[PDB]
């Protein structure tokens, strides 16, 4: 067996999005309209490469994208958000039903300052198609060769030769 | 750790095959500190 | 018992075989192992009497441990291979333990002890599903997974099977040990030639549950299940001798009757592979067998025993058992060595 | 099995439990799906006598994947030498 | 965790108030066949037996969330029903009668 | 069993005879302590010393035999300077056969044990010369 | 393998041993039966959780509810063998 | 250290075989059997297995053990023996224990063993599955898919309990 | 195929005839077994229930007709796969090169 | 048709908790097919998304696929919001 090839460190460094599971939580629905196109481009990559080491240039751009998904919010709207996701912490189950109120707030912002739309009930669960001009790859499981079937019998099937042949019967 | 080890290959897989392998949990946290193994491993399980 | 309850209980012991035979899923296997197991223990019981409920208890606790053992082998089968599919097994503990709960299930030796005991204490009719019916579904396990199975043990257990079915043979007065050991030693031949050709093991098995179903119907149409019971016969229903001779004679091997077709043909596969002295010894200790037969014939057909006056009162009726299917089977028993090459149907 | 009343009548009584990479609920994976994958693919249509030898490699790397007794004894060695060392003095982890 | 502390502490305090109950200063200085009914083992196994099947009916509220509703419904109804069977011929039987 | 069997065959005809009698009394004992284990187990002895008596009868007998076997076999084969006969353990399958003799106190078995123990040996030999197969892997 | 693998079948083999070295009473070996089960359960789980098959989380349930109804048969019997005597000791059960 | 709490229970689950397995009364057999069974639920919790080790304590503990109970009381044992006072009882106790504390001592020692097989020593947590975020339970995902994966499972599953209900009345009627 | 007692491709063989010596055997049988069923029930052996002696006949007939079928369509493809495996390894079954008594040579072992 | 109506109002009369039991049970088994809101469970049931959904490599020749969840291509839900 070779060598596990492995990224270098200084590979592996990119911008954090240090905020946490409430504050994503409280912007996912617009985030999943804002920064689709780089999150499903990644997403291709994985399902398709099916190995982490291959997808680190389009999992940079997903940190890229959100980070200024975020900054967005925060020149226009942060004090609507601040008070959403602050409700959302709250709650244990960290749910959107007791929060409707500061959404709206929080929706009718980012709607007049940055055009933003939140999606439709279903919509973020649906299948899209990307653009990518990532080649397909060809042996994504590394399989060998198969090996060579069995020779196919074929033929006309005939009487056999004088019968069964056992011992001294004629049929 | 293994630079004197004799015949020893640094990062050799385990397998023939090329292709990518999901580590376990050994491969990713065998050299570090009990606790956050513990998290790691039975803290989801141990989480009231 | 109500003889719908009957019907529903032997219904679900074919069930329990036929789940077996039809399962691709080792689970599936064992489930038609525990189905046919509750179903069989009621059959063995509805005379209810001490004899049958020691029996029963006994039967119980060996197909449990047989039952315990196969899950194992298949759990240890599972850690190996990651897969349940009814094939040859992954690892060879596993083997071995599916053998040695296998050849329990079948009651080979030397894990033989309870199929006399358990025989003896059951009805004839009960007898003959011990001694026939379930030796299918083993059989047809046998039949998935020898590809795995250890030569040395699997030709080890056939070899004991045979010395002590036939000794054990020797000794009996009581109809029910003596079909038990008979049994025993048969299901050595077809395990013998399994490693070979299991196309022989079929072979073998159907010819013996032919055989076992004609001696069993026998006894039960008279209700002999002792030899001097069975030695009043000449005096009753005279047919019946020459039947039950004609019968001992095949299961014994003797040509040109059918019973000496499974015994030439594995003789045959085992020499092609050039193994000359297994099948040697199996064929003369199988002399055994022909013993303990002939001694039977003696005292049923070829000589006439002392009667009672009481028998003259049953020469007034008719035999009212259904005996079913038994002019059918004693001629199967008995005529079928010019057909041999019949065989090729089993491929 | 036995009697292959399963394929004759194109019903699947018990097939879809017999391997871990068969169709799942919700599409869960088992850990070892691409080995067990490959492996099935290698050996199918060929024959057990043929696949003992010919398939091999597949499922050697299979039965690392169930039971990492070659992941695990790299580990354990690793871990020795690292105790040695620590015990002597010549090597300190890393913060 | 905090489950096994609670269970600790539940089991512990139950304990100490035993043998505290047991230990008080008093102040004083001076393998056979019970006789009892086959009906009641054929309770506990009829318990047993309808336990056995209640244990596969436990899995029915995450079954319901499956798209194969057809066959949910038809097989949990089959089990049921199976159960039902099961006490009717218990009942016809006389499985049930004290007397 | 394997590994006993392999180490008297790995020993020459008529070379090392005390490796040779070490062989066949391991193998004779072992099998004289399987007999002596279904014993005790089967047929219960009356007291536990009664069992540890049993199993010594039954484990020297057993081990006698094997070393006496080897002993005759293989001087046989020395003295004659005939290693690939068959007769030589003929002659002691024969004397292992008048040891059964003696430890049974009876002539019978002496003479039937002979005959029949010196002929399985002598067909052992002709099967290991001839490579006679008893359990044979499947070949067609 | 795992620890834990090593003691599960130690654990399968004690209950067997048990089971094959009877004493008096038929219901110690009824629990050294009942044991294995035990074991094969846990042992079963184990694998089929650590692997991640999904599909085969319900084995370990089937075979906890067949093993149990052969229980119930095997105390059913030996309720009647401790009718006939008095006792389920295994010693009377040696009329064949 | 709480790392090792699988091979910890795994040990307790072993003692408890030896317990029941040596054949005290069956009163105590039953009891020894009662805590390797809880035991033996905690060990399939450890592994994700919340509704397996719970059917154990449903179903293994609260349904057969409590009938088993109920049957040594009324056709087996109403008054135990001493425990441990038979001799092959404490012989065979104590030689179980003694297999299971070397066992374990030479495991703790070298972080392997060798009984028969090769087994590891690292701990039993190594082999964890290292990524997890769906929002479901696996294993309740494979169990509920038994109404629709498994129609064959439950057809023959209930089955045979309904014959077991119709085989044990036939089989205690007398 | 699988788990067919006459596949398709049977049909290509010529069907056993109705005058099958192997046929007629079967019916011979089942006319035995006819009159075994008489003798053990105490009727007349030879011309009692001969409705019941005829079914006998043509039971064995019938199954052992679709047995001696499925019997020679085995045989049949043993042969097929045989050729098929020899033609596929030539180098297995080469041509053997023969010769001639007047050139082998063949020790002679007088009789005195 | 009358001598089953006498038969029910015996039981009626005589064990009116088995009558109930078997009333329950028939509308169990008989109502889910014929309810008209049957249908709706296998479509709320389908639209769970319990796992990601993988994004189609666009190839040019899927009209139907959307590009971005906001399109207006692809499943809605309309039905479910009404419902
Ligand atoms: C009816 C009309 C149908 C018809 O016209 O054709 C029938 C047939 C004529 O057909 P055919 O096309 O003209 O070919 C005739 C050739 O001469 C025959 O052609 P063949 O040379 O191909 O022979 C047929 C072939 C087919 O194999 C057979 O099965 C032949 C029938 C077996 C008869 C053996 C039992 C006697 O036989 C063999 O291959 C080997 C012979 C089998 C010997 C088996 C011996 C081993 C068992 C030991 C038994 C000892 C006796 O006439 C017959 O002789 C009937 C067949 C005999 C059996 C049926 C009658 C029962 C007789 C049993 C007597 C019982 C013994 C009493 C003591
Ligand atoms: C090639 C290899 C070698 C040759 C292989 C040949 C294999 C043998 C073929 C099968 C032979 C079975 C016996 C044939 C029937 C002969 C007896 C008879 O005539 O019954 C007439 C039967 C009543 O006769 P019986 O006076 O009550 O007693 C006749 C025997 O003693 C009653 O004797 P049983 O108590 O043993 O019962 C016989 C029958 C049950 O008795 C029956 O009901 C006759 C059913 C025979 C079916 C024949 C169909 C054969 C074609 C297969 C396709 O068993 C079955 O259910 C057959 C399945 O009349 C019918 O009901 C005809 C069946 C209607 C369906
Ligand atoms: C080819 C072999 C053909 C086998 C045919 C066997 C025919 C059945 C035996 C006929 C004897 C008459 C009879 O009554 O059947 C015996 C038995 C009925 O039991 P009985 O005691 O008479 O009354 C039961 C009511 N409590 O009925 C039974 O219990 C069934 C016993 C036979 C089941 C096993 C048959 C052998 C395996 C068949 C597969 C062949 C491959
Ligand atoms: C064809 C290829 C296959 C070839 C293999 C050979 C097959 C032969 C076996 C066929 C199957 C068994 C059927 C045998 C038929 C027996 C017929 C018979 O013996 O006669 C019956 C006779 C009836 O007696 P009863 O009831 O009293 O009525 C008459 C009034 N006395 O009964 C009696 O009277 C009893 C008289 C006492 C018994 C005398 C014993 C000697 C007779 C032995 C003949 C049978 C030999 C069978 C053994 C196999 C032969 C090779
Ligand atoms: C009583 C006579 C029994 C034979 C004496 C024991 C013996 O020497 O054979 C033991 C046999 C050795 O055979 P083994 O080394 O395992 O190699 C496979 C050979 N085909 O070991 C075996 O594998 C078979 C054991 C045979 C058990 C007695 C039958
Ligand atoms: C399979 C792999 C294991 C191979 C060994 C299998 C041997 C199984 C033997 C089980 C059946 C034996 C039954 C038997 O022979 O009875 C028990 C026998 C008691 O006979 P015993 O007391 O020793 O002789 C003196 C009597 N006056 O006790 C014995 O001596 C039996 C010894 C048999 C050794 C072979
Ligand atoms: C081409 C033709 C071939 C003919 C030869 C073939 C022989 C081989 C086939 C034999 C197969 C077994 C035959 C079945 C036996 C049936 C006859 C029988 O068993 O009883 C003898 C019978 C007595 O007749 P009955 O007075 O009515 O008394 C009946 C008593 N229940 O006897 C009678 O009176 C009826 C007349 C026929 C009796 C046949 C006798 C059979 C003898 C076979 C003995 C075995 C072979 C040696
Ligand atoms: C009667 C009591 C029954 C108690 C049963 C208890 C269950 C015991 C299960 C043990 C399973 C271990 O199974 C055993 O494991 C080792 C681990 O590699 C396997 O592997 C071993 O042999 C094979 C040989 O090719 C190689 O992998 C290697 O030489 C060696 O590691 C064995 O092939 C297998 O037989
Ligand atoms: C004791 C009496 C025995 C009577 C036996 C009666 C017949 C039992 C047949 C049960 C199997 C029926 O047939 C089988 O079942 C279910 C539907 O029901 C289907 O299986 C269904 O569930 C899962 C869900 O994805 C998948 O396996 C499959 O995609 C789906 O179609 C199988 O594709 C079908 O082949
Ligand atoms: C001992 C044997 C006992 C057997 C008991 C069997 C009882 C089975 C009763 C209900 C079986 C059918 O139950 C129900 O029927 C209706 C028929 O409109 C089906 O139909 C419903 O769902 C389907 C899904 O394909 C929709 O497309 C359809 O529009 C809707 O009406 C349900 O999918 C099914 O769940
Ligand atoms: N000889 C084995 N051990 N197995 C086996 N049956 N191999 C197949 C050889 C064979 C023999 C007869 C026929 I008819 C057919 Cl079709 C094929």
């Amino acid at each position: 067996p070779g060598i596990v090839e492995l990224p270098s460190l200084e590979d592996l460094k990119v911008q954090e999005v240090k905020v946490s599971s409430s504050v994503l939580k409280a912007a996912a629905h617009h985030y999943g309209a804002q920064c689709d196109k780089p999150n499903k481009e990644f997403m291709l990559c994985r399902w398709e490469e099916k190995d982490p080491r291959r997808c680190l240039e389009e999992g940079k751009l997903v940190n890229q994208c959100a980070l200024e998904f975020f900054r967005q919010i925060k020149r226009h709207c942060a004090e609507p958000f601040t008070e959403y996701w602050t409700c959302i912490d709250y709650s244990g189950l960290q749910l959107f039903r007791r929060c409707r109120k500061q959404q709206a707030q929080f929706d009718e912002c980012v709607l007049d300052k940055l055009g933003w739309v939140r999606p439709d009930l279903g919509d973020l669960s649906k299948v899209t198609k990307v653009k990518t001009d990532r080649p397909l790859p060809e042996n994504p499981y590394h399989s060998r060769a198969r090996p060579e079937p069995n020779p196919e019998v074929e033929g006309d099937l005939k009487p056999a030769r004088h019968g069964s042949r056992l011992f001294f019967w004629t049929m | 750790v293994m630079k004197d080890v004799p015949g020893w290959k640094v990062g050799e897989s385990v397998f023939h095959t090329t292709r990518w392998v999901t580590p376990m949990m050994g491969e990713l946290y065998g050299l570090r500190a009990s606790e956050e193994v513990l998290s790691a491993t039975y803290g989801f399980i141990w989480y009231t | 018992m109500n003889p719908i309850i009957f019907i529903i209980i032997l219904l679900t012991i074919m069930l329990g075989t036929i789940i077996v035979m039809i399962s691709s899923h080792w689970l599936l296997v064992w489930i038609g192992f525990e189905m046919n197991m509750l179903a069989i223990i009621p059959i063995m019981m509805k005379n209810h009497n001490p004899r049958a409920t020691e029996a029963s208890t006994k039967y119980f606790l060996t197909q449990s441990t047989a039952s315990m053992l196969l899950m194992m082998a298949v759990i240890i089968n599972l850690m190996f291979s990651g897969q349940w599919t009814v094939m040859k097994l992954f690892n060879p503990m596993a083997s071995m333990l599916m053998t040695m709960a296998l050849a329990m299930k079948l009651g080979m030796a030397p894990f033989h002890f309870w199929v006399p005991e358990v025989t003896q204490g059951i009805p004839l009719s009960s007898g003959l599903i011990l001694l026939t019916w379930q030796k299918l579904a083993p059989m047809s396990v046998l039949y998935q997974i020898f590809p795995s199975i250890n030569l040395n043990l699997i030709l080890t257990l056939s070899v004991l099977s045979i010395l002590i079915g036939g000794w054990g043979g020797l000794n009996q007065t009581q109809l029910r040990k003596i079909m038990a050991y008979s049994s025993i030693a048969h299901m050595g031949w077809m395990t013998a030639v399994l490693p070979y050709n299991p196309t022989m093991t079929l072979l073998n098995l159907i010819i013996y549950i032919i055989m076992t179903s004609t001696m069993f119907t026998m006894f039960m149409a008279n209700s002999t299940t002792t030899t001097l019971s069975l030695s009043h016969t000449w005096n009753k229903t005279p047919i019946m001798t020459v039947l039950i001779l004609a019968t001992l004679l095949s299961m014994g091997g003797l040509p040109p009757l059918s019973g000496f077709m499974p015994k030439w043909m594995i003789i045959q596969e085992m020499t092609k592979n050039n193994s000359i002295i297994l099948p040697t010894f199996m064929a003369i200790t199988a002399l055994l067998n022909l013993y303990f037969y002939m001694r039977l014939t003696y005292s049923t057909t070829l000589t006439m025993f002392p009667s009672t006056n009481n028998m003259k009162m049953k020469w007034q009726f008719p035999l009212m058992k259904k005996m079913t299917f038994l002019p059918t089977m004693v001629v199967l028993s008995t005529m079928m060595l010019p057909l041999t090459p019949m065989l090729s149907v089993l491929e | 099995p036995f009697f292959d009343v399963q394929k004759r009548l194109g019903v699947d009584l018990d097939r879809w439990m017999t391997i871990q990479s068969a169709e799942q609920p919700h599409k869960i994976p088992s850990r070892c799906h691409a080995f067990e994958k490959e492996w099935i693919e290698c050996a199918h249509g060929i024959g057990s006598i043929r696949a003992e030898k010919e398939c091999k490699i597949e499922f050697e790397d299979f039965r690392e994947c169930l039971l990492r007794q070659k992941t695990m004894k790299r580990l354990h060695a690793i871990r020795r030498q690292r105790e040695k060392l620590i015990k002597e003095g010549k090597y300190t982890p890393p913060p | 965790m905090n489950l096994m502390l609670a269970l600790l502490t539940n089991f512990t305090l139950a304990t100490l108030l035993v043998i505290i109950a047991f230990w008080l200063p008093q102040l004083n200085v001076y393998s056979a066949r019970l006789p009892f009914s086959m009906k009641f083992f054929l309770v506990a196994i009829t318990f047993l037996l309808f336990d056995l099947e209640i244990a596969l009916l436990l899995p029915l509220p995450w079954a319901s969330q499956t798209a194969n509703l057809n066959t949910m419904l038809t097989m949990a109804l089959f089990l049921i029903i199976l159960l039902a069977v099961s006490l009717a011929y218990e009942w016809t039987q006389k499985g049930l009668e004290w007397t | 069993a394997k590994t006993v069997l392999r180490q008297y065959w790995d020993i020459p005809e008529g070379t090392e005879c005390h490796r040779k009698t070490y062989a066949t009394t391991s193998i004779g004992g072992a099998a004289g302590l399987v007999v002596s284990a279904y014993s005790v187990a089967l047929k219960t002895p009356t007291s536990f010393l009664e069992g540890v008596a049993r199993t010594g009868r039954y484990t020297f007998t057993a081990a006698a035999i094997g070393a006496i076997f080897g002993l005759t076999s293989c001087i046989s084969a020395q003295v004659r300077e005939k290693p690939d006969d068959p007769l030589n353990y003929l002659i002691g399958g024969c004397a292992g056969g008048l040891i059964l003799g003696a430890r049974t106190r009876s002539y019978g078995i002496g003479a039937a044990a002979c005959a029949y123990m010196g002929l399985t040996a002598a067909l052992v030999k002709m099967g290991q010369l001839e490579g006679w197969q008893v359990f044979a892997e499947p070949k067609v | 393998m795992s620890m834990v693998y090593m003691n599960i079948m130690m654990a399968f083999t004690v209950s067997l041993v048990g089971l094959l070295m009877y004493r008096s009473h038929l219901m110690s070996s009824l629990l050294c039966l009942e044991g294995m089960m035990l074991s094969l359960f846990v042992m079963a789980a184990l694998t089929i959780l650590n692997s991640h098959f999904t599909l085969a989380s319900m084995m370990p349930i089937i075979l906890l509810v067949f093993a149990a109804c052969e229980a119930a048969l095997g105390l059913s019997l030996l309720v009647m063998v401790s009718n006939t005597y008095g006792t389920d000791y295994v010693q009377n059960l040696n009329l064949l | 250290m709480m790392l090792y709490i699988v091979f910890i229970l795994s040990v307790i689950f072993v003692m408890g075989f030896v317990g029941f397995s040596s054949k005290p009364s069956p009163i105590y057999g039953g009891l020894g059997l009662i805590v390797s069974g809880g035991v033996g639920c905690g060990i399939v919790l450890n592994f994700g297995g919340s509704f397996l080790g719970l059917m154990v304590f449903l179903i293994y503990l609260g349904g057969m053990m409590v009938v088993f109970g109920y049957t040594t009381a009324m056709a087996t044992e109403q008054y135990p023996e001493i425990w441990l006072s038979n001799k092959a009882v404490l012989g065979a106790f104590v030689t179980g224990l003694l297999m299971e504390f070397f066992m374990v001592y030479y495991v703790l020692k070298d972080k392997e063993v060798e009984v028969v097989f090769e087994f590891n020593g690292l701990g039993d947590w190594v082999i964890y599955d290292t990524g997890d975020s769906g929002f479901f339970s696996e294993e309740a995902m494979g169990i509920a898919a038994l109404y629709s994966y498994g129609t064959w499972l439950v057809i023959v599953t209930g089955w045979s309990l309904l014959i077991g209900v119709v085989v044990i009345m036939e089989i205690t009627r007398g | 195929a699988t788990f067919q007692f006459l596949p398709d491709e049977a049909r290509s063989l010529p069907p056993p005839k109705l005058t099958d010596p192997r046929l007629a055997f079967v019916g011979f049988l089942g006319y035995c077994s006819g009159l075994i069923d008489n003798a053990i029930r105490r009727r007349p052996v030879l011309l009692a229930g001969l409705h019941r002696q005829l079914l006998y006949i043509t039971s064995f007939v019938f199954v052992g007709y679709y047995l001696l079928k499925r019997q020679d369509y085995m045989y049949a493809v043993r042969d097929h796969d045989m050729f098929s495996y020899i033609k596929s390894h030539p180098e297995d079954f080469p041509e053997k090169d023969k010769k001639t008594y007047g050139e082998v040579f063949e020790e002679f072992h007088p009789v005195r | 048709a009358e001598r089953v109506a006498a038969f029910l109002k015996n039981v009626w009369a005589k064990e009116p908790v088995l009558v109930a039991s078997f009333a329950i049970a028939g509308l169990a088994v008989i109502l889910p097919t014929l309810s008209p809101y049957t249908k709706y469970s296998l479509m709320i049931n389908r639209a769970t998304p319990y796992n990601y959904p993988v994004p189609l490599r666009d190839d040019g020749n899927m009209p139907d696929v959307p590009s971005h969840p906001q399109d207006p291509q692809g499943p809605s839900l309309e039905w479910l919001k009404r419902l």
